[PDB]
């Protein structure tokens, strides 16, 4: 029976060639006479190119590979939350069978132009410089790329605990759920990241998807698009749901590695011809529906690491084509104390101010061409210069200053608006920029303590009222001339 | 006749036929499959064996599974029927919307029209926007080609080009979009629908859609260039009227074939790219042109890979356009918009026996201060304003007016620059810049040039600096 | 039963078999050698054949020679009856004291420990070194890495290492020499006679060795450091006593895996390098790991090809360590030792909640002002020092004697510079530097600071010169 069965001609590096499978499908899922799962890529007159989903010593030559009838898939629900799962959707967690009631293609295709709709709801990351800045909208794909060590990982990280205030609330459209997919990691680290989540009290609406570096290539390979379709089961049901793919980079390592040794030419930096259409039939499956189809979401966050700040690398270029944004990360802003190290010169999002809440629209506004206008005069200054671009530089800095924040206390958004308030409206250009980040704590702390009826208006209203631009005002000035002495 | 399929490495599909053998361009239809599949044969490789290129997804495909010669080409649905609706790259539609009724069908292969079928005449076109209409002025039935990198404003300049040009255009529109995002599908779809251009309950639709982004595979997207450009074909020659043909992204077409250009048996050229590069735009930019049956205005959003402009994909580009609207990303650093480089942006018909004496010298004298400036950057990098002559910072201050000058708020871009977008005429736009080159500004502030329309906009929002 | 050799290629060769087929990983034992020649098969080529490589010379082989299969993966002796011994790739002792006569073997390959093994313990272990103590601290049972180019201070590093950390660690300790260089493994050995921390006359051994180094074939050096790696899991597992496991170097791991990779008929992947190559270090990485069950506290010496940080080999490693010290050639020029790079030097660990609030900002201190020093660098050296602002002067004059004080002079190093060597606490460090940042020895020379233990004898120094 050679139409539904098959035997192994050669197998070597994850590989086997079969002789027979006559009736296989491309992409279908095959099983080895050890048990061992492999995918068909290759069909060829003369054999079937496998891929393996784990080791090749289980496979010998001569050994029977059989059909299973059907394309990969994953467990899928809210069952799945507070778990760690594999490439294929077993729980690794060690913490029970995951109960769950549905299964999803993991190659299904993106929604076409008709169900969708504008993006219009914030993602809020709780970290100034993203939700000023590059603001991130739910359906929508933003990049974080830069060099190892940059901050990559924290700023995705701090994004899921943010995510904790909506999820413990009651509005149900203002919730969001989180899958954080690993590629290529090692085990310590992935434990060590599910450690963090767990002690913010974060994991309870999270789905960790971990295919770490002594998984195969193919599991390597199919985590991103495992994940993908946990959170599109959200995106169809209703509901908003958030993914991070730390990292793509990794990915197509792993995908090189498969289409090379299944004798398919290497092109730029030994890659496969379709390795951009790898990531983008990936991050094409973000969206934002519209109310016919349920109004859920699937918000991307890709991670693409540089080397030595490359950005002109095959990989690389390919996600920033395809992404709605990317935040730049740099080690020389990381030591000089730019902390988080975002390059605002170099960041954007597509999606803009539709994509902040009315309050912080306000303030960040203007913050854009301030900081480009202070950016052109820093390479322009000790030569002396005129009171007008003196001001241009020392507004620059004082912004600069706010825009730091530290790990793990991300920030609500009328908190957020405050203390940028106070920097916008020049209330500090005459502060020494030393004691920026010093005022910034204390004089948050007062306003949370003190002045709760205020942050409470600014939060519900949405936006700076006339009052409150009145009350800001006068905490701020009688703050100032206080921690001036 | 019918063929079996043979051999399945990603997009490439060998297909073997045991009698009559389809010729090349050729598509096939699988059968046994829930949408429709369609293989167009790129190659005879011998021994009665065809390569083909999937037009979707090669998924859950069987050696031996049974493939139809369709006996002609991939055709697609032609004619005022195409208007209001989205087509795909077999001529499908995808707006849920129903069949395209029609008994006029087009191959979306075809010649390029002759070299006796050519037309010289050059017509300047006003576009409203200031620093093209000024440096690098559009023509009638011209090839207009949007450079840049990522995120310098491409998709945005080729949106407010529909919104002002079809404005002023009583005939038909094409849009295709070649392997870009799909979100920005539904955002060009139900904008058009807004402004009227799209209507969905009568016939007055003027603009006709062709869509294939870049969740579609390879093939999908090196053929639906051609698709969109076929229905362009058909207003143009059928017809006889003027169309206007919009493209983004045009570089997606090359980066297609770069993807299966391995698969097919090719030796890989330079930059990693196919070696067919150049005979492949060749064939299909040489349609996209104005004959002397009909016009074609056609403007293409180009992306330059990692902003290399030396880049073989973009550097092939410039020959096939008469007017280059390059983007800038140290321009759209600097605020900007449109991020267009003044001394990068060609024309042609920037001629003083085109456009007028006038016009050509204020276009020069703005270039030369804005070069001349360049090199005044390169002192006040190191040793700062205070080193320049009077007869420097006069230039300066000048040269940063014009600057800011060029830049104007686009009415597609309402919530990226706070404040609503307007249209400036020509002779609006040479009178204020040579204002400016005689000094008669110099006694207004820098931020008053900034976002603004004409010159008048300028004065008076140097009044509203002050108080 | 018996095999057939049909093709012959340097470490690479192909073994026909007419009846039952070794499985993939099997050592296969050559018959006519005077020396045991294993083969370790790696791929099943089809037809009844495999493909094998070496792990020693293949010279002196012919078409037609017999081959048997061991029927199980290479095995070699563990326990501790090997401490105090020298062995090779496939367990057999290199020090002619005779057998390892243990009571148990293991295979050199073993799946990784699996996600539930993981621990999530994170303790600061003091070197005694400033540049590693205050910036980039290393932790007990974490994974650490030393990164560098030609002769920058890789091996001096790892020895000093040894020296601080072996001697206050009441456990067992591993060695691998992983192709470098055979009279550092001479001068290893005999100084640990010399020290008494291995032992000839008595079991009371602390050090087990492992060698394959630079004089060996490709297949010895891909395999060596499997072997190290399964004496030091022993050790972990089946007693519970912590483990320190010293690697020098990991690079020649995934070197000696390109050599063979080119001779197997792979398509290179980029930089000639074999495609595997993020798998071939992942499923190797993940086994040096600390479980539930045991602790392994494990250095790793990382060279640096033509020193592009960026190249293939080093570049991916970043991922499987915990913390990192870079070394760099113009620190090494300037005559900074160590030549710890202080701004491309990073821990985990490096953290407010675990280091504490005063460390953690002295640290980002020192940090600041040397990339603002970095900044002012060229207009430094078109112009000088003089053309530079009164704000900007004193940070150059600071930072200087930051980056002095950084350096050590180190115990293995006391002949390279005839100089005592330095161990100095971590509350000493903290201090030292701290006072340099807030201005209280801004009167005091440069080279005061330079080479010398905590910061009472950089006044000390300064002393002699007025
Ligand atoms: N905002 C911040 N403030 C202080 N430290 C930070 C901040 N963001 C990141 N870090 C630190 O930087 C180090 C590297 O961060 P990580 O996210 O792992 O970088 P990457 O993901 O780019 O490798 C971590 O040790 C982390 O503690
Ligand atoms: N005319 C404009 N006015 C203001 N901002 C603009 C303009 N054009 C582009 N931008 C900025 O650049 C971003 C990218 O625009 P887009 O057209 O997507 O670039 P590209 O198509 O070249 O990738 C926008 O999200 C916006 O922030
Ligand atoms: N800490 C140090 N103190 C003094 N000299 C050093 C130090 N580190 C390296 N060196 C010098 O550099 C040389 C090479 O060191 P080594 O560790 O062998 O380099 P690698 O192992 O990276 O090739 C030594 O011979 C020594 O003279
Ligand atoms: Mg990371
Ligand atoms: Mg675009
Ligand atoms: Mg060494």
């Amino acid at each position: 029976d050679l139409e539904e069965t098959g035997r192994v001609l050669s197998i070597g590096d994850g590989i086997a060639r079969v002789h027979g499978l006559r009736n296989v499908q491309a992409e279908e899922m095959v099983e080895f006479s050890s048990g061992l799962k492999g995918m068909s890529l290759n069909l060829e007159p003369d054999n079937v190119g496998v891929v393996v989903f784990g080791n090749d010593k289980l496979i010998k030559e001569g050994d029977i590979v059989k059909r299973t009838g059907a394309i990969v898939d994953v467990p899928v629900g809210e069952e799945l939350l507070g778990r760690v799962v594999d490439a294929l959707g077993n729980a690794i967690d060690g913490k029970g069978p995951i109960g769950s009631k549905a299964r999803r293609r993991v190659g299904l295709k993106a929604p076409g132009i008709i169900p969708r709709i504008s993006v219009r709801e914030p993602m809020q990351t709780g970290i100034k410089a993203v939700d000023s800045l590059v603001p991130i909208g739910r359906g929508q794909r933003e990049l974080i790329i830069g060099d190892r060590q940059t901050g990559k990982t924290s700023i995705a990280i701090d994004t899921i605990i943010n995510q904790k205030r909506f999820n413990d609330g009651t509005d149900e459209k203002k919730k969001l759920y989180c899958i954080y997919v690993a590629i290529g990691q090692k085990r310590s680290t992935v434990a060590q990241l599910v450690k963090r989540l767990t002690d913010a009290d974060a994991m309870k609406y999270t789905i960790v998807v971990s295919a770490t570096a002594s998984d195969a290539a193919p599991l390597q390979y199919l985590a991103p698009y495992s994940g993908c379709s946990m959170g599109e089961y959200f995106r169809d049901n209703g509901k908003h749901a958030l993914i991070i793919y730390d990292d793509l980079s990794k990915q197509a390592v792993a995908y090189r590695q498969m289409s090379l040794l299944l004798r398919r030419p290497p092109g730029r930096e030994a890659y496969p011809g379709d390795v951009f259409y790898l990531h983008s039939r990936l991050l094409e499956r973000a969206a934002k529906m519209n109310d016919a189809f349920g109004g859920g979401s699937l918000t991307a966050l890709p991670v693409i690491e540089t080397q030595a700040g490359d950005v002109s690398a095959y990989i690389p270029t390919n996600v920033i084509s395809i992404t709605d944004g990317q935040i730049f990360l740099e080690t020389e802003l990381f030591y000089k104390g730019i902390r988080p190290a975002i390059n605002v010169g170099l960041s954007v999002s597509r999606v803009g101010s539709a994509a902040q809440t009315r309050a912080m629209k306000q303030v960040a506004g203007t913050m854009k061409l301030e900081l480009a206008q202070y950016r052109e005069v820093a390479a322009f200054a000790g030569s002396d210069l005129d009171a007008a671009t003196q001001q241009l530089l020392s507004r620059g800095v004082r912004l600069t200053e706010l825009l730091k924040q530290g790990q793990y206390s991300p920030m609500a958004i009328e908190e957020q608006v405050a203390v940028i308030y106070a920097g916008v409206r020049g209330y500090l250009d005459k502060l020494e920029p030393s004691k920026i980040t010093k005022f910034e704590n204390a004089f948050l702390s007062h306003v949370i303590s003190q002045h709760q009826a205020l942050l409470g208006k600014i939060r519900t209203d949405g936006k700076i009222s006339e009052e409150s631009d009145a009350k800001l005002k006068e905490i701020v000035t009688n703050f100032l001339a206080g921690f001036e002495a | 006749t019918t063929g079996r399929i043979v051999a399945v490495i990603g997009a490439v599909v060998d297909v073997q036929f045991d009698e009559g053998l389809p010729p090349i361009l050729n598509a096939l239809e699988v059968q046994g499959r829930e949408t429709r599949l369609v293989l167009e044969v790129a190659q005879h490789l011998g021994e009665s064996t065809v390569r083909t290129i999937a037009m979707d997804g090669t998924e859950g495909l069987v050696r031996g599974q049974k493939v139809l010669d369709s006996g002609a080409p991939i055709r697609i649905p032609v004619g005022p029927e195409t208007l209001g609706r989205i087509m795909n790259v077999i001529g499908e539609p995808i707006d849920e919307r129903g069949p395209i009724k029609t008994k006029q069908f087009a191959a979306i292969h075809a010649e390029a029209p002759e070299f006796v079928e050519m037309s010289v005449e050059q017509e300047i076109l006003v576009t409203g926007i200031k620093v093209v209409d000024l440096l690098a002025p559009y023509a009638k039935g011209g090839k207009i080609g949007l450079f840049g990198g990522a995120g310098v404003g491409k998709t945005v300049l080729i949106m407010e080009l529909i919104n002002n040009v079809a404005k002023a255009h009583g005939g038909y529109s094409v849009f295709a979009g070649v392997g870009e995002r799909t979100r920005e599908g539904n955002d060009l779809y139900h904008e058009m629908i807004e402004s009227g251009v799209i209507n969905l309950k009568d016939a007055t639709s003027k603009v006709a859609l062709v869509y294939g982004q870049m969740n579609e595979p390879p093939g999908a997207r090196a053929r639906v260039a051609l698709t969109g450009l076929t229905v362009a074909e058909y207003f143009r020659d059928q017809e006889g009227q003027d169309v206007l043909l919009f493209i983004d992204n045009i570089f997606r077409f090359t980066q297609a074939g770069s993807e299966v250009s391995a698969l097919l048996g090719r030796i890989p050229s330079a930059v990693g790219y196919q070696p067919t590069l150049a005979t492949d735009m060749g064939t299909m930019q040489e349609r996209i042109t104005t004959t002397k049956k009909g016009s074609i205005t056609s403007v293409q959003a180009i992306y330059v890979p990692a902003d290399d402009l030396t880049d073989p994909a973009p550097a092939t580009t410039f020959a096939h356009l008469d007017a280059t609207t390059v983007l800038s990303r140290a321009i759209a650093e600097l605020g900007i918009y449109p991020a267009v480089d003044p001394l990068d942006s060609t024309s042609r018909i920037m001629d003083p026996n085109i456009v007028g004496s006038e016009h050509y010298d204020v276009a020069r004298g703005v270039q030369k201060i804005l070069q001349d400036y360049k090199s005044l950057q390169d002192i006040i990098a190191i040793l700062g304003m205070d080193e320049l002559s009077e007869e420097d910072k006069l230039t300066v201050s000048r040269a940063r007016k014009i600057q800011r000058f060029l830049s104007q708020p686009f009415q597609v871009a309402e919530v990226f620059t706070g404040h609503l977008g307007k249209l400036v005429p020509l002779k609006e736009t040479i009178k204020g810049f040579q204002q400016i080159l005689a000094g008669e500004y110099d006694h207004l502030p820098e931020q008053a040039f900034y976002m603004v329309g004409p010159i008048e906009e300028a004065v008076a929002k140097a009044d509203k600096l002050a108080e």
